[PDB]
DNA sequence: CTTCCCACCTGCGCCACGCGAGG
DNA sequence: CCTCGCGTGGCGCAGGTGGGAAG
DNA sequence: TTCTTCCCACCTGCGCCA
DNA sequence: TGGCGCAGGTGGGAAGAA
DNA sequence: GGCGCAGGTGGGAAGA
DNA sequence: TCTTCCCACCTGCGCC
DNA sequence: CTTCCCACCTGCGCC
DNA sequence: GGCGCAGGTGGGAAG
């Protein structure tokens, strides 16, 4: 008859004492006055056998809060209907629902942890209250008092595959990057490298109270990562030989030509940077220490600084700047294909490529040719680029199989280049603006510009998976399906 | 001569409803070894016993010679879901004048519109020249009986017409060797894991015409019917046509644009059919019949790809010649069946 | 059937039906796929506390995603108070690892003409779930194949969103229940072998009874079906169709349900077997005859005393006669028949040898197969691959390292530990310290492993000795030494065998 | 045909660090023939002149010949792992009597509590012998040189002490053994995919000596090695003996209840011992040297059963007698070695 | 005469649905 | 006419018992 | 308004082997 | 000699074009 | 200011 | 002899 | 004072 | 006589 009276009283009696659960920490007030009532007949379809209303300490504060009590009776069925009960109450214009429940059912060890569990993880509302009690004493006047706990409070753009490089992003890069990875986690208590005298002097002219490594490597922090890319950039590329920034042999002097030891994806020879053009950074600095207008050591400060650009044509980069460059490019690349965790570890799918350039001939081998093309296609979502562009190119192609030919000799059409440079002109548009599939900004008003899809396609034909001939007369770029198709079950 | 390196099917037997029933019938006689024998009609039995003397009229209108478990297997499914009764029944004699029955097999078209037809789908049909027959005077109750079952001769040069036992002797060698070359059933004739997995799917998802059958089909035939290999030797010898000449076969009607025509497409297509059957030896060809019309060089292929969404269905242009679609393809590969 | 579990499998099969016609009732706009294709199941008997009316497998053009939509239907009988207990248990399937969650209200209330509007009125302010979908029906004719064909429209469309493994409601035994007699290798066989049958080619007329169980069975329950009665089955699924034509067909057989002999005047047993092969393999099992207190010797004996006639022979012998005190009450048909398919379809369901809507899997094909090629399911190769399926399956190798653990545990602090004195100083392994042995382990799996379930004690002076059924059978297939017990290790398992059947790979 | 069935290790010498690091010289040196020599001492080399008057210097210290992958892997990994610069120092002291060095080679011990060492450590070993000798007169700083690679004659009991390169030699025959009969290396010499796995997770979860590599080694020994053999024919003679007595071998204890004392221990094994290799033929057994120590009857084999925990700590029980654990042995028998 | 096993017998817990008393 | 209160269908799975058979 | 042309569901019957 | 395993024909709908 | 990734330009090679 | 075209080496740009 | 294990030692047969 | 593979022995820990 009248039992859920001594319930909300009991509940009345505790929000009172404590707010925590009825109020946010945000806002939570410091008096709230609580009493107990009965919904009027025209409240709602549910009865709302009884709720407590709560005010603030403001004089304009007002809430209601309509409780739900299932008796042990009911059995572990009544947990459903309680839920739901709780819904028709917010619905009915209540500010919140409590369901009063027992402790622990028969068959049932916990169910205002179950109750609590479908509240937080499916319906997503804060405005319903669990509250598990402790067997009634009948013969006390108020048999709740203490037996009920409080459970569950209430509340009153991007290019879509893997980036690459055509320099910076080789086979050997990606192997000895992770080889000193997984070295330096074997051995974390490495000795940090060394500098030479004349460099660390410069870097100190430069720029006072710097780490000379720190900077040379265009780094500033201490975690796992970037140890990694600080070992890597002064073992492998910016070697000691390769810091060397001329030679003074006859009092003349010329840029030493020094290689790396990261060797180049043809396979030809060693890699080098600063030098090997008729402009280089090594190769400008020589000139202008012959002609005499700096010194030695403003040649070190220019080699470690840059050179600015004297108007007129691009600021040419020192130590310091292609560091970033060549870091923050094998370092999303990797991340991208997943060969390394977010801390800088090696997966099982880098240290699977490192097995193979290991046991097998090296990173310039068929094997690991393999294991890098089917890579790029699966995990490097460069099937989807390829699906995205057949599809494009057949859709263009299949109204008018003459889209972008030219008339010829005799007039028989002809796919030229212009037809290929604006048909791919055409698929860009078409995946950045339409797609958005490709985040792309432009700029660099320039006397030269960069092919379009320019390293995508350069690696796409490398690997084999479209055709040495560029382009055709009828599909556009000549995909190679059968060795995608082989590529796309490597299982790596 | 080579055999044929893919699934031989064909458009009206080879279909997805008839392996499903075959495949049940299989499966209910397994448990049932001690199946008695299926039924005819005492007209029937007469004209076979007019016919062929001393023959097991059951064994003579399957077209069978053994009694073993796929005979029994394909003489369940003949005379019950294909050769029902009332597909059995020549004529219909009202008022006077005989007609064709417009009886329907119980096996669906693939298609879903109706249930197939059998011997009386169309004009010059069997049951239609018989009931013509009839009608005119020029044969009996008797002879026609016997013709349904024996088929009636050539009149003047055209073609023979095939009777009862003809058209099951056709069905029965084209259905199981599509069925063992799918390794569906066993050499003995009982299913296998992928038979009994087909089963599971056609009965749990409604029928042979669900997408999860159809899906399961046309992976079958992309791995285990080794349509995939088919699809690579056309794709891997049309770029080579292409690449060395764009505008192979322009056949350059318009003044200044040339348009691939179908008289082209059927040049591509000789030339594809001549080198998978002369320099690759993988084809298997016969020689022809001197007759008004000749079927396509890859009829029923072209047409499997075409329905299943493996092939475009223009099944033309000017610089790819047929156009594979390989994101399907690709897709029906890693079903792992 | 029951009124309300025969209405759930039409609304399962219309909404599924529904479902492909329309494949953006359960997707998005954006990733609307070509085509899909629906079927309706049922929940797994051994999985959660929450149960829902049915469930619709989903399978689109992946092959791949197949999903799961659990249902909840809805009857007028139980007023209108059912709309929110439908929420709750829609919310609590949605929590039971579901992709989706169908109500199937009715679409009129006496209340208000509106329940579903206000069902999404609530779902789609408060519950902010977007798996849940609404339908409202009209009131089915009962009179047709399809009595839902047409009459069910989606109110309200889902969204999709596993890991249902805990339900946290008390212990549960961990490996499959089998029963010693009931529970056999041939009885699986005959029962996948009779669901192999109706799958292809279903609705096979009907099984048949006598003219005298028919009267019988309207005498002593009025308005029902015999075949429903006399098999204890209230439902129209195709398990139960495979049960009712299972029970009538091998088991109880007409020869078998054949009471009483009227030889020379004086009432009889026929002495008739049922078509089920022992584990023994020596004889056809008995049903309700065979000893002095069975069921048809009881009938018999009454009938020859004159304490009752023909009428209430044939109630009593699908009713079963009831116990004036002293002993325990006799089962009659139905109750037999509930216990005999309540065991057999546990343990085939538990096995993985029948799918969730009734179908044999690869596995149970697999058995059928051995069976029928080898010779029955009392051949050799059977009785492996009955052994490993009970190994890795059920979790016998689970019971197996459980009971080895405990037992090395305790004969490592103390050998000897439940020997008593024997002809002199030398301590003997007796049966008492057997039995003390294994009632330790039991408590230990019980109370502190939470492992097994156990509910009470019947109070009879016969006990169910601990591993009854799991020991007899480890025995039988060779994983635990004939000799029962040694006064070393306790239990002589045979590890062997075990690693043996441990790797088949079925 | 008597020879042992299952894998051929040692305490000391067949070592998980002994195996990984083995195995990295050898992925190391795969990668780069050309690799120069390793440099021995300056007097090292002298002394093998004083020892032999032809041999090469580093052909002669290690017991090698010939040349081949194997034996140049070998070289490497004695001359940089265990015959390290500083191990090669016989006594470094100098000061008014010559000590022991205390030198510690670079590979780990099981226990991980130092690195392993050889030649010193106990009073008698090697390199005490020879400062003892040094010390009192006994021979010359030329002459302790030359026995620190020769070996000293008996000069006591019964037995005699080993050099370097005996030492050597018994240490390469054990590896190579146990790395053969292992199947993780190749005939040639070159790593199998086990051999590449094991140096994965070695290389990756923190040294031989982590729980994955120690993981490893017990699934390969168990599976791999025939180990699993040997468990089920002691596990299997044990029940088999035990079922007529499950007090057999025991003797009266304090109140006269049965005891498995050291002696009936020792005295079953001894009847395992000699059915395994009488009966069975699985064993290969030698004469025992006539010393007044013997080792044990299952000495290798059961200690390492007992660390990779197949066995119990306790080694011996009342009724059972070897206390099996078959739980893990079970768990490890499934693993992808 | 007593106790164990195995093929037979037997029904306890508990959820979900339905009908009805009270308000 | 809504809400529980109580009954029960059905379902899943766990608990007895007679006769051979050894001791 | 009528003549072709391609395509599937519905028809034939080589061609080798015992 | 016939059975076995595949291969090679036609007839009406839809279209396109004159 | 550091970090994600975009955007250039020499110089063989291959021809008009 | 002059024009492009690709690759390997080289440059900054929007954004908390 | 005695015994056992496990790192460090030591030769045994046989082609 | 070199290889594949068996056999001892000191020092700590526990009784
Ligand atoms: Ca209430
Ligand atoms: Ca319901």
């Amino acid at each position: 008859n009248a039992e859920a009276d001594f319930a909300a009283s009991e509940v009345a009696r505790m929000l009172v004492a404590d707010p925590g659960l009825c109020y946010d920490a945000a806002s939570l007030p410091a008096s709230i006055s609580a009493s107990a009532s009965y919904e009027p007949s025209a409240a709602g379809w549910p009865k709302a056998d009884g709720l407590v209303s709560v005010l603030e300490g403001g004089t304009s504060t007002q809430r209601a809060i309509a409780l739900e009590y299932k008796r042990p009776q009911e059995g572990i069925h009544g947990l459903l209907t309680a839920i739901g009960q709780a819904h028709g109450y917010l619905h009915k214009g209540y500010s919140g629902a409590a369901i009063v429940i027992p402790g622990r059912y028969s068959s049932h060890p916990t169910p205002a942890e179950y109750v609590r569990d479908v509240l937080n993880a499916i319906s997503g509302s804060r405005a319903i209250a669990v509250f598990s009690y402790s067997p009634p004493d009948t013969t006390s006047p108020t048999p709740f008092a203490g037996r009920i706990q409080c459970v569950r409070p209430l509340v009153f753009p991007k290019t879509q595959w893997v980036h690459m490089r055509e320099g910076s992003t080789t086979r050997d890069a990606f192997f000895r990057f992770l080889q000193v990875a997984k070295r330096l986690s074997a051995d974390p208590t490495a000795p940090r490298p060394t500098l030479r005298s004349e460099l660390v002097a410069a870097i100190g002219r430069l720029a006072p109270g710097r780490d000379p490594i720190e900077y040379i490597t265009n780094t500033a922090d201490n975690k796992f990562l970037t140890k990694v890319w600080q070992f890597f950039w002064l073992e492998w590329l910016a070697t000691p030989a390769v810091l060397t920034p001329w030679k003074l042999e006859a009092g003349v002097y010329s840029a030493p030509g020094a290689r790396t030891r990261i060797l180049r994806e043809d396979g030809t020879d060693f890699s080098q940077l600063w030098e090997g053009r008729v402009n280089s950074l090594k190769e400008t600095i020589a000139g202008m220490l012959n002609r005499g207008e700096i010194s030695e050591a403003q040649g070190w400060e220019a080699f470690v600084g840059g050179i600015s650009a004297t108007g007129g044509g691009q600021d040419k980069q020192g130590v310091r700047a292609r560091a970033h460059s060549y870091r923050e490019d094998i370092d999303s690349a990797l991340a991208q294909l997943r060969w390394i965790e977010d801390d800088g570890l090696p997966t099982d799918q880098g240290y699977r490529f490192m097995t193979i350039c290991e046991r097998y001939g090296g990173a310039n081998s068929r094997a690991a040719i393999d294991y890098m093309g089917a890579t790029l296609i699966q995990t490097g979502r460069y099937a989807s680029f390829l699906h995205y562009i057949n599809r494009l190119s057949e859709r263009k192609f299949a109204e008018n199989p003459l889209a972008y030919t030219k008339p010829g000799p005799g007039g028989m059409p002809v796919f030229t280049e212009e037809s290929y440079w604006e048909y791919l002109q055409d698929l860009e548009t078409k995946l950045t603006d339409e797609l958005r599939v490709m985040r792309k900004v432009s700029g660099r008003a320039r006397p030269r510009v960069r092919t379009t899809f320019q390293v995508e396609l350069t690696l796409l034909r490398n690997y084999g998976f479209v055709s040495s001939t560029r382009h055709r007369l009828g599909v556009g770029i000549p995909i190679d399906w059968e060795q995608v198709v082989q590529a796309l079950n490597v299982d790596l | 001569g080579p055999k044929t390196q893919w699934v031989h099917m064909r458009e009206g037997s080879t279909t997805r409803d008839a392996f499903f029933r075959f495949l049940q019938v299989a499966k209910r006689l397994s448990a049932d070894p001690t199946a008695p024998r299926p039924t005819l009609r005492s007209e029937l039995v007469a004209a076979i016993g007019r016919l062929a003397p001393g023959r097991d009229p059951i064994e003579y209108i399957t077209n069978t010679a053994d009694n073993k478990f796929l005979t029994k297997v394909w003489q369940f499914f003949w005379l019950e879901w294909l050769a029902t009764p009332a597909v059995l029944t020549p004529w219909k004699l009202e008022a006077g004048v005989y007609s064709a029955p417009g009886a329907r097999t119980r096996i669906l078209r693939e298609d879903g519109t109706d249930f197939s037809q059998l011997w009386e789908g169309r004009v010059n049909s069997l049951k239609e020249t018989i009931a013509g027959m009839l009608n005119r005077g020029e044969i009996s109750e008797a002879q026609g009986w016997e013709a349904f079952v024996g088929g009636i001769s050539a009149t003047g040069g055209g073609q023979d017409k095939q009777g009862v036992r003809a058209r099951a002797h056709s069905y029965r060698e084209d259905i199981d060797s599509a069925l063992a070359q799918l390794r569906w059933i066993e050499d003995d004739g009982l299913p296998t894991d992928q038979g009994y997995r087909f089963m599971t799917i056609c009965e749990r998802y409604g029928g042979a015409n669900s997408r999860a059958a159809i899906d399961y089909m046309g992976a079958t035939l992309i791995q285990t019917g080794r349509y995939a290999s088919f699809l690579h030797y056309i794709n891997r010898l049309s770029e080579r046509k292409f690449a060395e000449n764009p505008l192979a076969y322009t056949k350059p009607g318009p003044g200044g644009m040339p348009v691939f025509t179908e008289e082209s497409y059927w040049e591509y297509l000789q030339d594809l059919e001549t080198k998978l059957t002369d320099e690759l030896r993988v084809m298997r060809k016969v020689s022809g019949r001197a007759r008004p019309r000749v079927r396509t060089t890859f009829q029923v292929e072209l047409t499997l790809l075409r329905n299943y969404g493996f092939v475009s269905s223009t099944r033309h242009r000017l610089g790819v010649g047929i156009p594979i679609d390989w994101e399907q393809v690709v897709q029906a590969l890693n079903v792992d069946l």
